[PDB]
């Protein structure tokens, strides 16, 4: 069900906003000054783009000196009441060049 | 006098920030909401090559 992330400042194309679209492991991801609608949902000056309960995903996302950090994991889990104990090691995917501005974000769901 | 640069900005650049908007700004207190004047000069000079 959960599919991307917005991220940036005013978010409403009044500046640059990164925008990440997933399905698993294909991706695409955009930081231009979008127009989004005022519920975002997934229906079942554009200067960067790029092109890639039985579960639980983690991410770290963080953004220094003008890059986007991502780092992940992938495993199957059996607590599907809350957030499972035990230790692992997120490694990282892809570090992008964006030079944005970010102190907001919200999450993407894909809806009927 | 096409070559362009913001005269003023609101807060000083992050190492390779990038900034596109073209807002007004405050160059004084009053809050020009649009308008351009006093207390609002809108920051993107350019050169007069
Ligand atoms: C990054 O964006 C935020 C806005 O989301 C900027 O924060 C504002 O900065 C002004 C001063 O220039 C303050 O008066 C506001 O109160 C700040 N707002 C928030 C939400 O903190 C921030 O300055 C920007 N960073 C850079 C380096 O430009
Ligand atoms: C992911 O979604 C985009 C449309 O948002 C589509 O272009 C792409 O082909 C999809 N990929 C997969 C693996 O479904
Ligand atoms: C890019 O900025 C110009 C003004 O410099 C504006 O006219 C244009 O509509 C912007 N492009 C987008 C995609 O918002």
């Amino acid at each position: 069900i959960i599919r991307g992330w917005i991220f940036g400042t005013t978010l409403d194309s009044k500046t640059q906003s990164l925008l990440i679209v997933n399905n698993a492991t294909n991706v695409v991801i955009k930081v231009c000054e979008f127009q989004f609608c005022n519920d975002p949902f997934l229906d079942v000056n554009c200067t960067f783009e790029y092109v890639s309960f039985k579960n639980l995903r983690e991410f770290v996302f963080k953004n220094i000196d003008g890059y986007f950090k991502i780092y992940s994991k992938h495993t199957p889990i059996n607590l599907v009441r809350d957030l499972p104990q035990g230790f692992s090691a997120l490694e990282p995917l892809v570090d992008l060049p964006i030079g944005i501005n970010i102190t907001r974000f919200q999450t993407l769901l894909a809806l009927h | 006098y096409n070559y362009r640069y913001r005269l003023f900005r609101k807060s000083n650049l992050k190492p390779f920030e990038r900034d596109i908007s073209t807002e007004i700004y405050q160059a004084g207190s009053k809050p020009c909401n649009g308008v351009e004047g006093f207390n609002c000069y809108f920051p993107l000079q350019s050169y007069g090559f």
